[PDB]
RNA sequence: CGUCGCUUUUUGAUCCUUCGAUGUCGGCUCUUCCUAUCAUUGUGAAGCAGAAUUCGCCAAGCGUUGGAUUGUUCACCCACU
RNA sequence: AGAACUGGCGCUGCGGGAUGAACCGAACGCCGGGUUAAGGCGCCCGAUGCCGACGCUCAUCAGACCCCAGAAAAGGUGUU
C-alpha cells in the first residue's frame, strides 16, 4: 500500500534518487523525520553552496523565479524533483506519490518505520570523514521551527518508550506462557522445518 | 616598568615571526605560515623590534 | 600506509579511578571528577588488571593523520589524571604602564570586572566557564589565579583575561599592557 | 626448439566501416574482396599478401 | 571489543564466492586484504581468499607458521571442528536456514496448520496471565 | 600493452635469421609479462630492438611458452625494477611487493603505478623481478607483514547492499 | 636585467552577423551589477612613540558631492568633505 | 589570411559528444527477430540493484571523459 521512511541518519542524495525511482515505480512512500538527514562534507562547506542558492535571483522581479525553500522537509523534496521529469505529466504524478513530513505527524507515528541500508552515513562514508545535518543548516538559514520540532520530538519519544516498554512486557509474558509447553506435538515439525 | 614583567609582555607581542606573503604573527620556531592564503610559504621575517 | 597498530599505555596511580561507558572515560579523583567523550575519534580504550590500573590505547588500522591522534588520547587522559589529583593553577600577572588596572571579582569567584584598564572607562567584565576559582593573590602585587580541576576550562579562561586586555589601534610593541599568564602549575603541590 | 612454419593461409575480416577512407587502403580491401563490415576471406600468405596486409 | 582476530590458525566461515558456506583455516596473512587459507577436511584447498569474502569464527588452531596440508589435517581433527561446528548455535541457524528453502508445498501446508494450532494455545493461555495478573491487583 | 586483467609470465627466445655472412646467431632469452601469447611475442621485439640489432623481419621466435611459478602456494615477497616515464621526465625506481606468484607481483605494480604515479602501462619497462627473502626488504609496508604470530581484526565492516531488501527495518552493524 | 600571467573599461587586427535601414557623440534622468577598496566596520604589518601616514586581509552593506571654462567623454581649476 | 596531402561538410539522415555543419561510430527501400560498433550503465534516462579488484585524494573556489568551451611560471614540514 504505502512504504514509511524514516529519514535520520540517511544521506541527502542517496536516499531522494531511490525515492526518486521507487515513486517512479507506481508506489507512494512517505519519508518522515526528514530533518535529521545527513550531507556528506563538513557543515561549513554545505552551509556555503546553500548560501549560493540563495542568490540564484531572477533580476527583474524575483517573486516569479526560484523560490528557495528552507525548510528541510522541502530541501529533500527539492531534491527529488531535480530527479523526476516533472515537466512532464508522468513526473507531475511522480510527485504526487511522494508525501514528505517533517517531524513525525500523527498519521504516521505509530506506524512501523523502514529504513534503507543503500543510504545510511553508517554504511557509505568512511568513518573518519565529516558531515552535515540537515537540520541545522535549515536552522542557520531561515527555518523558524528547530525549537517548535524538537520539543515534540520528545513528547513523541516519550510516548514511545511506554509503548515499548509494555511491550517486552507483553513478549516477557508469551515467552514464560510457552514455558507451559503441553504442546510438543506441534513443536516437532516446526524446528524439523526451521521455527 | 618592571622588567622582570617587561620580558614577560614581549613573550606575547614581540617575540614572533613575521611572514611575507600572509603577514601572520606566527611564532618564534616556525617555518611556515599556518594560514592557508599562502600555501605554507617558508619565507619568514622576525617581528621588527622597537 | 595503513600500518599494523599502535599503542600507548597511561598508568594511573591509586587514589585515581578511572572507569569507561565506552569511548566515553570517568575520572573520579580527590579533588573531584570529571569526563570527556571521544565519539568521533575511532580507537578503542582498555583499561586492564586489577591492583595496578593501565589503561591501553591502541589503533589497529589507520593512516598518518589517524596515527598522529593516539598519542593526543593518552595525553588528554594525563591532563585528567593530573587534575583530578593536583589541579591546575595558572598563575597571571598584571603588567602595566602609567595607569594601574583594577581588578576585582563581583559573582563568587566567576565573574572578573576589570576597570582602569589603560586609562579608559569602559570596565570588562569576564564571566568564565563553570568549574575554575577567581582569586587575587596575596603577598604579591597584580597576580592573578585560577583554579580547577580540567586544563581545558582553565586555560580557556585565562586566555579571555589575556585577550580582553588588548591594546587597539596603538602600537602593540610599545604599550606592552595586559593580564598575561606567567605559570602553569598545580593546586596541590608536589604529588 | 623445434620451430614450426610459419602458416600458410590467413582468414581475414574487416571491423572498420566504409566511409572516411584512404584511397590506397580501399583499394587494397577492393582487391581482398573485403567491401561490407564484417566480411571474411580466406587469404593465401605471400609475400605478395603479408605486405598487402600491412596497409590494411 | 575486538574479541576475535585474525590469526595464525583462526577458523573462518567463508560466506559468498566460489565457496560459500564452508569453512577454513586461516593460514598466513599475505597482504593487507588477502590470506593463505585451507581446509583439509572440509573440501576446500589452499589459495588466497580476500579477507571481505570469510566470516570469522571463534576457533582457534595450534599448528605452526604456514606448515603444509598434513599438521593443518591434525589440527582440524585433533580438535574434531566438525562436530564443534554442528554443535554451535551459529551452523544451527545456516542449517535451518536451508531446511526452510527446501521446504516443499506439502510440508508448508503441514506447518501452516502445526503453526495456526500451537499459537492457539498460546494465546488461550497468555489471556490467562493477564487475567490473573489484575486478579493480584484488584485488592 | 594494456595489461588487460591478470598478466601470465612468458619465457621467449628468438635469435636473428642466419645470413650469408653469419651462421647461427646465439638466440637470446627474455622474460616478458604480457596478458597472452601474442602481446608476449610483441614485446619480445620491442625490447630487443633497443638492445640488439634484431627486427621481427630479420629475425624470428623459437620459442613462447608460459613460464609459471614453481611454489603457488608459498608466500613471496618479491622485488621489481621500473623504468617508467613521467610527464616531465624518466625515472628508475625500485619497487616491493608480496604475492604467491611472480606474475602476480608484476600485475600488482601495474595497478600500482596507475594509481600512485598515474603512469600508463606503455611508458613503464620492466628490468627484472625476483623474489627476496626476508630481512633484506627496505620497505616499511612489507616489512610489518614479517612477524610469527601477528594478528589484527576487522574493524567497521560494510558490504551487500540492495543484495537483501534495500528496504529493510533494520539498522545494520558494522560489528 | 629577466620572465610568467590575467582582464576587454584603451586602441588595433579581423570581416562572422546586420545594406527590402538595429536611429549615429555627449548631457540629462533612473535602476542594477562587478571589485582590481577611496571612505566606513573588524584586523595583520611598518624604518607604527603619539598624531598623521603607508603596505596587506575578510569585505561591495553603504556612501563617493556643489561650480568656473568647454559640445565635449577626457582635461584643468575653485570649494567642501 | 594563404598553400600541400587525404577525407569530410556543401548534397546526408541515423547512434554517441546535454546543446551543435565539419568530431567519434556509421551511411538510409518498408518491417520482425538476433547482435554490436562509438558511447555508456546513482536518478532524470534504456543498462552495474556486480556481496567487482587494487590503490590515490578532503578542497572555507573539490573534481569529473577526443575535437570542447577556461589558465601559467613559482611555491606547500598537506598527504603518498
Amino acid at each position: 500500500q504505502v512504504l514509511v521512511l524514516d529519514g535520520r541518519g540517511h544521506l541527502l542524495g542517496r536516499l531522494a534518487a531511490i525515492v526518486a525511482k521507487q515513486v517512479l515505480l507506481g508506489r507512494k512512500v512517505v519519508v518522515v523525520r526528514c530533518e535529521g538527514i545527513n550531507i556528506s562534507g563538513n557543515f561549513y562547506r554545505n552551509k556555503l553552496k546553500y548560501l549560493a542558492f540563495l542568490r540564484k535571483r531572477m533580476n527583474t522581479n524575483p517573486s516569479r523565479g526560484p523560490y528557495h525553500f528552507r525548510a528541510p522537509s522541502r530541501i529533500f523534496w527539492r531534491t527529488v524533483r531535480g530527479m523526476l521529469p516533472h515537466k512532464t505529466k508522468r513526473g507531475q504524478a511522480a510527485l504526487d506519490r511522494l508525501k514528505v513530513f517533517d517531524g513525525i505527524p500523527p498519521p504516521y507515528d505509530k506506524k512501523k518505520r523502514m529504513v534503507v541500508p543503500a543510504a545510511l552515513k553508517v554504511v557509505r562514508l568512511k568513518p573518519t570523514r565529516k558531515f552535515a545535518y540537515l537540520g541545522r543548516l535549515a536552522h542557520e538559514v531561515g527555518w523558524k521551527y528547530q525549537a517548535v520540532t524538537a520539543t515534540l520530538e520528545e513528547k513523541r519519544k516519550e510516548k514511545a518508550k511506554i509503548h515499548y516498554r509494555k511491550k517486552k512486557q507483553l513478549m516477557r509474558l508469551r515467552k514464560q506462557a510457552e514455558k507451559n509447553v503441553e504442546k510438543k506435538i506441534d513443536k516437532y515439525t516446526e524446528v524439523l522445518k526451521t521455527h | 616598568i618592571e622588567p622582570s614583567l617587561r620580558q614577560l609582555a614581549q613573550k606575547y607581542n614581540c617575540d614572533k615571526m613575521i611572514c611575507r606573503k600572509c603577514y601572520a604573527r606566527l611564532h618564534p620556531r616556525a617555518v611556515n605560515c599556518r594560514k592557508k592564503k599562502c600555501g605554507h610559504t617558508n619565507n619568514l621575517r622576525p617581528k621588527k623590534k622597537v | 600506509m595503513k600500518t599494523i597498530l599502535s599503542n600507548q599505555t597511561v598508568d594511573i596511580p591509586e587514589n585515581v579511578d578511572i572507569t569507561l561507558k565506552g569511548r566515553t572515560v570517568i575520572v573520579k579523583g580527590p579533588r573531584g571528577t570529571l569526563r570527556r567523550d571521544f565519539n568521533h575519534i575511532n580507537v578503542e580504550l582498555s583499561l586492564l588488571g586489577k591492583k595496578k590500573k593501565r589503561l591501553r590505547v591502541d589503533k589497529w588500522w589507520g593512516n598518518r593523520k589517524e596515527l598522529a591522534t593516539v598519542r593526543t588520547i593518552c595525553s588528554h587522559v594525563q591532563n585528567m589524571i593530573k587534575g583530578v589529583t593536583l589541579g591546575f593553577r595558572y598563575k597571571m600577572r598584571s603588567v602595566y604602564a602609567h595607569f594601574p588596572i583594577n581588578v576585582v571579582i563581583q559573582e563568587n569567584g566567576s565573574l572578573v570586572e576589570i576597570r582602569n584598564f589603560l586609562g579608559e572607562k569602559y570596565i570588562r567584565r569576564v564571566r568564565m566557564r563553570p568549574g575554575v576559582a577567581c582569586s587575587v593573590s596575596q603577598a604579591q602585587k597584580d597576580e592573578l589565579i585560577l583554579e580547577g580541576n580540567d586544563i581545558e576550562l582553565v586555560s580557556n579562561s585565562a586566555a579571555l583575561i589575556q585577550q580582553a586586555t588588548t591594546v587597539k589601534n596603538k602600537d602593540i610593541r610599545k604599550f606592552l599592557d595586559g593580564i598575561y599568564v606567567s605559570e602553569k602549575g598545580t593546586v596541590q603541590q608536589a604529588d | 626448439f623445434y620451430v614450426p612454419a610459419e602458416p600458410k593461409l590467413a582468414f581475414v575480416i574487416r571491423i572498420r566501416g566504409i566511409n572516411g577512407v584512404s584511397p590506397k587502403v580501399r583499394k587494397v580491401l577492393q582487391l581482398l574482396r573485403l567491401r561490407q563490415i564484417f566480411n571474411g576471406t580466406f587469404v593465401k600468405l605471400n609475400k605478395a599478401s603479408i605486405n598487402m596486409l600491412r596497409i590494411v | 571489543v575486538f574479541r576475535r582476530f585474525v590469526e595464525v590458525g583462526r577458523v573462518a566461515y567463508v560466506s559468498f564466492g566460489p565457496h560459500a558456506g564452508k569453512l577454513v583455516a586461516i593460514v598466513d596473512v599475505i597482504d593487507q586484504n588477502r590470506a593463505l587459507v585451507d581446509g583439509p577436511c572440509t573440501q576446500v584447498r589452499r589459495q588466497a581468499m580476500p579477507f571481505k569474502c570469510m566470516q570469522l569464527t571463534d576457533f582457534i588452531l595450534k599448528f605452526p607458521h604456514s606448515a603444509h596440508q598434513k599438521y593443518v589435517r591434525q589440527a582440524w581433527q585433533k580438535a574434531d571442528i566438525n562436530t564443534k561446528w554442528a554443535a554451535t548455535r551459529w551452523a544451527k541457524k545456516i542449517e535451518a536456514r536451508e531446511r526452510k528453502a527446501k521446504m516443499t508445498d506439502f510440508d508448508r501446508f503441514k506447518v501452516m496448520k502445526a503453526k495456526k494450532m500451537r499459537n492457539r494455545i498460546i494465546k488461550n493461555e497468555v489471556k490467562k496471565l493477564q487475567k490473573a495478573a489484575l486478579l493480584k491487583a484488584s485488592p | 600493452m594494456k595489461a588487460s586483467g591478470t598478466l601470465r609470465e612468458y619465457k621467449v627466445v628468438g635469435r636473428c635469421l642466419p645470413t650469408p655472412k653469419c651462421h647461427t646467431p646465439p638466440l637470446y632469452r627474455m622474460r616478458i609479462f604480457a596478458p597472452n601469447h601474442v602481446v608476449a611475442k610483441s614485446r619480445f621485439w620491442y625490447f630487443v630492438s633497443q638492445l640488439k640489432k634484431m627486427k621481427k623481419s630479420s629475425g624470428e621466435i623459437v620459442y613462447c611458452g608460459q613460464v609459471f611459478e614453481k611454489s603457488p602456494l608459498r608466500v613471496k615477497n618479491f622485488g621489481i625494477w621500473l623504468r617508467y616515464d613521467s610527464r616531465s621526465g624518466t625515472h628508475n625506481m625500485y619497487r616491493e611487493y608480496r604475492d604467491l606468484t611472480t606474475a602476480g607481483a608484476v600485475t600488482q605494480c601495474y595497478r600500482d603505478m596507475g594509481a600512485r604515479h598515474r603512469a600508463r602501462a606503455h611508458s613503464i619497462q620492466i628490468m627484472k623481478v625476483e623474489e627476496i627473502a626476508a630481512s633484506k626488504c627496505r620497505r616499511p609496508a612489507v616489512k610489518q607483514f614479517h612477524d610469527s604470530k601477528i594478528k589484527f581484526p576487522l574493524p567497521h565492516r560494510v558490504l551487500r547492499r540492495q543484495h537483501k531488501p534495500r528496504f529493510t527495518t533494520k539498522r545494520p552493524n558494522t560489528f
